[PDB]
RNA sequence: AAAACUUUCAGCAACGGAUCUCUUGGCUCUCGCAUCGAUGAAGAACGCAGCGAAAUGCGAUACGUAAUGUGAAUUG
RNA sequence: AGAAGCUCAGACGAGUAGGCAGGCGUGGAGGUUUGUGACGAAGCCUUGGGCGUGAGCCUGGGUCGAACAGCCUCUAGUG
RNA sequence: UUUCAAUGGCCCGUCUUGAAACACGGACCAAGGAGUCUAGCAUCUAUGCGAGUGUUUGGGUGAAAAACCCAUCCGCGAAAUGAAAGUGAAUGCAGGUGGGAACGCCCUGGCGUGCACCAUCGACCGACCCGGAAGUUUGUCAAUGGAAGGGUUUGAGU
RNA sequence: AGCUAAAUAUUGGCGAGAGACCGAUAGCGAACAAGUAGAGUGAUCGAAAGAUGAAAAGAACUUUGAAAAGAGAGUUAAAUAGUACGUGAAAUUGCUGAAAGGGAAGCAUUGGAAAUCAGUCUUA
C-alpha cells in the first residue's frame, strides 16, 4: 500500500451549468472554444462565470455600472462593460449616461433606458465578435454577499448577525441574552 | 420581416400575404416548456 | 429536537385539525353556480339594472 | 364525442345498464336490420325483433340459414330460430340461440301496432 | 430558429427518428446518410444535406437547399438512378464535389450496400 | 416526486440512514421547543438569544391603521411622477412647479436619504423629516403639509 | 400580433406583456465560430487525436 | 392517502406566457414538427395560413 | 462392493391456489335536490308463488289489484 | 466531432454508522414509435443459447389464451 | 450441467468492546409488509420577472373542475431604531488603506487601473450619556422646543 | 320585546356525472344469499367466499365393478376447459431416468470424466 494523505481529491469546480437553457448551452459552447483556443484570461473568466449559479451571479444596476465606469482616476469611460448576469435598472438615477453594456439579461426598464439615453445593449455572443479577446472591456460583478442569507450566516455570540425570527418586534428575541438588564447581553 | 402566403379552399396560393408575427421570433425553450407543461397538466387532477 | 438553522417552530397543530380541514375542490363549481344565479337574476329582474 | 351531461360514458355504468335492463328495455336492445327489399320498401333501417318474424342468419356457424323466429329469449339476449337446432349426445335437439344483431329480417309480422311503429319511425307502409 | 438550437431541441434526446437502446441510439431519419444521431448527419438539425433510399430495384437521392427551407413541400429534391452501381457511385460524388464533401464516403457506402441489398434480393 | 427521493436509495440498508446504536426513536428530546432552559439551553442561548423574558410595556387593543406611515426618500420623489411630467419639468425653467402628493402614492412621510436635482418642486405630504425638507428648500422646492 | 405583441411594444390583448428577449442574439454558433473575427485571432490549431 | 394533498401547482403567469410564446415559435419551425411526429413532408408552407 | 434407503437434477403426474387478464364492486371529488311520523314512521314478527329454503317484491286484494305507457311474452 | 462527442498521459483503489452520485426493476399519466399480437398478448415452467461488475435484460423449446411493450417525460400505496 | 479429486470455507439477521456461540429471532413456501402526507422553516439548485413581485379571494370568458383574460385590495421587498413618546440615513467621485478579478501599457517583470470579497480607518441614521442655539406661545424671567458640538459606547442599520 | 331572503355549511338521505384511485390477502366489514353464517346470557363481535365454454353442446352408447368410478366412444377450437372446471407458481408429494453417499449437507477455486450446446468456418 501507499501512504497518501488524501484520496481522490475532487475539485470544487463546475464543469457545466446545471441550467438546461439551450441558449446558455450554446453560449457555453462558443466560450468554451474561445477559452480553449485563445490565451484570453478574460475568456476563461467568462466561461467560469457562465458555469456559475444564480446566487453566484447577482444582479448589477445601471447606476452601479455608471459609477464604476465614471471614476476620476480610471479612464475606463468608453470601454465596454461586461457582466455575466442580469443588469437591473436603477430608477433613482433620473438621467442615464451613454453606456455600452454586454450581459446575459437586461430588465425591460434597464434596456429601454440605455437605448433611450443613446447607449447600446449587447449579448455575450455579440461581444464575442466586437471584442473576442475582451480587449478594452470592464468586467464587473454584482455584490454577491447582498443576499438575505448573509445577514444570518455566521450567527453566534458577539457576531452581530441577524437571527431567524418569525416576526420582528418587541416580544421576539429581545430579552434574555439581548440586554444586560435581563441577565446578560450576547 | 418576411411574409407568409395564404392558401385558399382549393390549396392554391392567393395574391395577398401576411407579415410574419413577432411571436415566431421568440426564444424556443424546451426546458421551460417541459417544466410549465409538467405543472399545468396537473391542474385537472381529481382527488383520491 | 431543535438543532437546525431557522426559526423556532410555531405550528398550531395540537388539536384534532384533520377533522376540520377545508379543501377547495368545489372552487370552480362554486364559481359556475354563482354566475348561473347571477344570470338568472339578471334575466328575472330585467330591464332594471342588476346592481 | 358525446356532449350531453345526462349520458354516461362510463364503461361500468353502460355495462350495468345493458345487463340490468328490464324486459321492456331488452325489447329495443334486441334489434335487427332489415333486408335490402324491406329497407327500400319501408324506409326503415332496422326494427326490433318479434316472434313469428321471417329472418335470415347473417354471421356465425349457421350463416345463410333460414327460418322463422320461434321465440325471442329476451332474458338471455338470444333468438331461437326454427330448424336451427343442435344434436345432443343422447339424440335430442337443442335450439341454438342467435344474437339479434347477427340476423336480418326478410319478412315482418305485420300488425296494426307494427304498422303504426313503421309510420311513426319516419317510414312508409 | 438556427441549426444549433434546432439540434439542441430535437436530436439529442427526443425525435420521431430516434431509437435508443442500452447505451447507443440510431437515427432512422429518412434524410440521414449514416443512420447515426449527429449534428454532421441530421438534416433536420443542420442545413442542406444528402441521403439515399431504395425502391423496386432502383435508387433515389434526396438533396436540399437553404432559401427554400420555409416551403416543406418543395424543399427537398429527388434524383433517380436506375443504371449501375458504378454509375451510381459516379453520380453521387459528382453531385457532391461542388458540395461539402464529407458525405461522399458515407453516401457511396449507402449506394453500394443498397445495391448489394438488391443483388441479394435477386439471389 | 418520490422517484428522485432518498427513501428510494436506502432500500436494502437496514437502519434507513438513522444508525444502529442510537436508532430512530419517537421523541428522544421532547416535543417542539420544550426544554429550552434545561437541556436545549445550549442551542437557545447560542442561536436564539433574547427568547425568554419580558421587555417593554404592554399595549391593549393595538390597531395598526392609525399608525400607518410608510416612508419615501428624497431620491424616489421624482420617480413618483409620470414620465411625461418628468420630461416636461426636469432641467427646464418653468414658472409653475410640479406637485408630488406622496399620500396618493401611499406614503405617510418623506425622508431625507439621497439628493435632488436643481429644479423646484412642490411636495405635498403628511410628514417630513428635518433635513429632508432642508434639502428640498435648498433645491428650490417647497413642502406643503396636507391633512 | 395583438395577442402576443412584440419584444418592444405591449401586446394589446395581454396588458403590459412584452415578448421575451433571448440571452443570445445569434443562435448559429458554428458560423459564428468559423467567422473571420474568431478564426483570425485564435492561436494555431493544435493537433487533433494524438499519436501515442 | 388524503384529499388535502396538493393536486394543483401554481405557475407564474409570465412564465406561462413565456411557454406559450416558445410553443408557438416552435410550431413555426418545420424541423421541430417532423421531430414531433407530424407528417408534413409535403405541406406547402410552414406556418400554414389558410383563407377565412 | 449390488439393491433398497437418503440427497440433488430433469420429465410427467399430484398437492396447493400464487401469477397474468378481467370486473353489474368499492373509494374519492364534483353537480342537482329537500321528501318521515298518531291520516300510525323507522325497525321487528309472521305469512304470500303450480312446483321455494335464502335474496327481491308484496300483505289474507299478499313475487301483488286499479290506472297510464309500451306492444307479444314468461321460461328451469 | 450522439462537442452531453473524440483523444493523449499520470497517479490511485480496505471499509461499519453515515453521506453523495449514476444506474436497474414495478403500477398509473401526457407525447412518441407507418410499435408487438388469436398465423398466439400477458403469465408460467425449462438438465437450451447470449449480454452486463451488478441490480437486471434478451432469446430457443414447452404450456397458455387477449392483450402488451421500447424511447422522451409525469407520477407513486414502487423492490 | 452434473459429479469426483485436491485446497479453502462455522449460521444467518441482531444488539454488542467482542457472536459459530451454551445470547435473541428464524420449520418451510407463496402473496402482503415499514421515512408517507400536509402547515411551516433553513441551506443549496433551477425558472420567470426584477425595485419590484405574486393571475387563480373574486370577476370575465371558455360547451367547461382545464385553458385564457382582468379591476381594486393585499402579502413580502424597497429603512432602520427605541420599551415607548418619537426621530429617521451624502464633508468627499456615496470616502481613505492593504490584498485582489479583468483589461491597458512598457522592456520575464514593471506602471496604471481596480469588480466581488474579506482586515481595517472614518462619515451618516437611531438608541443611550452629555450639551441648551434658534424658533413656538402659554406662564417670556418662564413654558414649550430641541439645532451646533461632544462620546469613540450601542443596533438584527446607511 | 319581535320578524326577515340571498351570499354560507352539508362523512345522512334521494338523483346524476366523472376520476393520473383500488383491481378479489387490494378497494367499504361485505364485487357473491354481508351486517350474512357463526360466537357470547348480554352489551356486542363478525367472517370466509369472483372466473368451464361462443354455446351445456354437462359426456348417448358399449364394456369391467355391488357401487363410486374406470377403459373405450362421443361433445368441443380445446377436456392440457369435465362443474374437485380460465391461467395453474413455490412449499410439499408419487413415479421414471441419471448420478452420488464409510458419523451432516450445502459453497468457492482448478481441472478430469460423462452429458449437452453454440459460435466459427464453409467463403470473398
Amino acid at each position: 500500500g501507499i501512504d497518501i494523505e488524501r484520496h481522490h481529491v475532487k475539485k470544487s469546480q463546475r464543469s457545466k451549468p446545471a441550467s438546461e437553457n439551450v441558449y446558455l448551452k450554446l453560449l457555453v459552447k462558443l466560450y468554451r472554444f474561445l477559452a480553449r483556443r485563445t490565451d484570453s484570461r478574460f475568456n476563461k473568466a467568462i466561461l467560469k462565470r457562465l458555469f456559475q449559479s444564480k446566487t453566484n451571479r447577482p444582479p448589477i444596476s445601471i447606476s452601479k455600472i455608471a459609477a464604476l465606469t465614471s471614476r476620476k482616476s480610471a479612464s475606463s469611460q468608453n470601454k465596454t462593460t461586461v457582466v455575466v448576469g442580469t443588469v437591473t435598472d436603477d430608477e433613482r438615477m433620473l438621467t442615464v449616461p451613454k453606456l455600452s453594456i454586454a450581459a446575459l439579461r437586461f430588465t425591460k426598464s434597464a434596456r429601454a433606458r440605455i437605448l433611450k439615453a443613446g447607449g447600446e445593449v449587447l449579448t455575450l455572443d455579440q461581444l464575442a465578435l466586437r471584442a473576442p479577446t475582451g480587449s478594452n472591456t470592464v468586467l464587473v460583478r454584482g455584490k454577491k454577499h447582498a443576499r438575505e442569507a448573509y445577514r444570518h450566516f455566521g450567527f453566534g455570540p458577539h457576531k452581530h448577525k441577524a437571527p431567524y425570527v418569525r416576526s420582528e418586534g418587541r416580544k421576539f428575541e429581545r430579552a434574555r441574552g439581548r440586554r444586560k438588564s435581563r441577565a446578560f447581553k450576547v | 420581416r418576411p411574409t407568409v402566403s395564404i392558401y385558399n379552399k382549393d390549396g392554391s396560393v392567393s395574391s395577398e400575404t401576411l407579415a410574419l408575427p413577432f411571436v415566431f421570433k421568440a426564444p424556443i425553450r424546451p426546458d421551460l416548456v417541459r417544466s410549465v407543461h409538467t405543472a399545468v397538466a396537473k391542474n385537472k387532477r381529481q382527488p383520491y | 429536537a431543535i438543532h437546525v438553522k431557522g426559526q423556532l417552530p410555531n405550528a398550531h397543530f395540537h388539536k384534532d385539525w384533520q377533522r376540520y380541514v377545508k379543501t377547495w375542490f368545489n372552487q370552480p363549481g362554486r364559481k359556475l353556480r354563482r354566475r348561473q344565479a347571477r344570470q338568472t337574476k339578471a334575466a328575472k329582474i330585467a330591464p332594471r339594472p342588476v346592481e | 364525442m358525446k356532449f350531453s351531461r345526462d349520458v354516461t360514458s362510463s364503461r361500468r355504468k353502460q355495462r350495468k345498464a345493458h345487463f340490468g335492463a328490464p324486459s321492456s328495455v331488452r325489447r329495443v336492445l334486441m334489434s335487427a336490420p332489415l333486408s335490402k327489399e324491406l329497407r327500400e320498401q319501408y324506409k326503415i333501417r332496422s326494427l326490433p325483433v318479434r316472434r313469428d318474424d321471417q329472418i335470415t342468419v347473417i354471421r356465425g356457424s349457421n350463416k345463410g340459414r333460414e327460418g322463422k323466429i320461434t321465440s325471442v329469449y329476451r332474458k338471455k339476449f338470444l333468438l331461437l330460430i326454427e330448424r336451427v337446432t343442435r344434436e345432443k349426445a343422447n339424440g335430442a335437439s337443442a335450439p341454438v340461440g342467435i344474437d339479434a344483431s347477427k340476423v336480418v329480417i326478410t319478412k315482418l309480422h305485420l300488425d296494426k301496432d307494427r304498422k303504426d311503429l313503421i309510420v311513426r319511425k319516419g317510414g312508409k307502409v | 430558429q438556427q441549426d444549433e438550437v434546432i439540434w439542441q431541441v430535437v436530436g439529442h434526446e427526443f425525435c420521431s427518428y430516434r431509437i435508443k437502446g442500452e447505451a447507443q441510439n440510431f437515427c432512422r431519419n429518412e434524410y440521414n446518410v449514416t443512420g447515426l444521431c449527429n449534428r454532421q448527419s441530421c438534416p433536420l438539425a443542420n442545413s442542406r444535406y444528402a441521403t439515399v433510399r431504395e425502391d423496386n430495384g432502383k435508387l433515389y437521392l434526396y438533396m436540399k437547399t437553404i432559401e427554400r427551407a420555409h416551403f416543406p413541400s418543395k424543399l427537398w429534391q429527388r434524383i433517380k438512378l436506375s443504371k449501375n452501381y458504378a454509375k451510381a457511385l459516379e453520380q453521387i460524388d459528382q453531385q457532391l464535389l461542388y458540395w461539402p464533401g464529407r458525405q461522399i464516403h458515407r453516401c457511396k457506402q449507402r449506394l453500394t450496400r443498397l445495391t448489394q441489398y438488391l443483388l441479394k434480393a435477386r439471389r | 416526486p418520490t422517484h428522485v427521493s432518498k427513501t428510494r436509495k436506502l432500500r436494502g440498508h437496514v437502519s434507513a440512514g438513522h444508525g444502529r446504536i442510537g436508532k430512530h426513536r419517537k421523541h428522544p428530546g421532547g416535543r417542539g421547543k420544550a426544554g429550552g432552559l434545561q437541556h436545549l439551553r445550549s442551542h437557545f442561548d447560542k442561536y436564539h438569544p433574547g427568547y425568554f423574558g419580558k421587555v417593554g410595556m404592554r399595549r391593549f387593543h393595538l390597531m395598526k391603521n392609525p399608525l400607518w406611515r410608510p416612508t419615501v426618500n428624497l431620491d424616489r420623489l421624482w420617480t413618483l411622477l409620470p414620465n411625461e411630467a418628468r420630461d416636461k419639468y426636469l432641467g427646464k425653467n418653468t414658472e409653475v412647479a410640479p406637485v408630488i402628493n406622496v399620500l396618493q402614492s401611499g406614503y405617510g412621510k418623506v425622508l431625507g436619504k439621497g439628493r435632488l436635482p436643481e429644479t423646484p418642486v412642490i411636495v405635498q405630504t403628511r410628514y417630513v423629516s428635518r433635513r429632508a425638507e432642508e434639502k428640498i428648500k435648498q433645491a428650490g422646492g417647497v413642502v406643503e403639509l396636507i391633512a | 400580433d395583438s395577442v402576443f405583441g412584440s419584444t418592444t411594444e405591449v401586446a394589446q390583448l395581454k396588458k403590459n406583456y412584452f415578448l421575451p428577449e433571448n440571452i443570445i442574439s445569434n443562435a448559429d454558433v458554428t458560423r459564428l465560430i468559423n467567422s473571420d473575427e474568431i478564426q483570425s485571432i485564435v492561436k494555431a490549431a493544435g493537433p487533433s487525436r494524438v499519436k501515442r | 392517502t388524503k384529499t388535502w394533498r396538493k393536486w394543483h401547482v401554481k405557475v407564474n403567469q409570465n412564465e406561462k406566457r413565456y411557454a406559450i410564446a416558445s410553443a408557438v415559435a416552435a410550431s413555426g419551425v418545420p424541423s421541430l414538427l417532423l421531430a414531433r411526429g407530424h407528417r408534413i413532408e409535403e405541406i406547402p408552407e410552414v406556418p400554414l395560413v389558410v383563407d377565412d
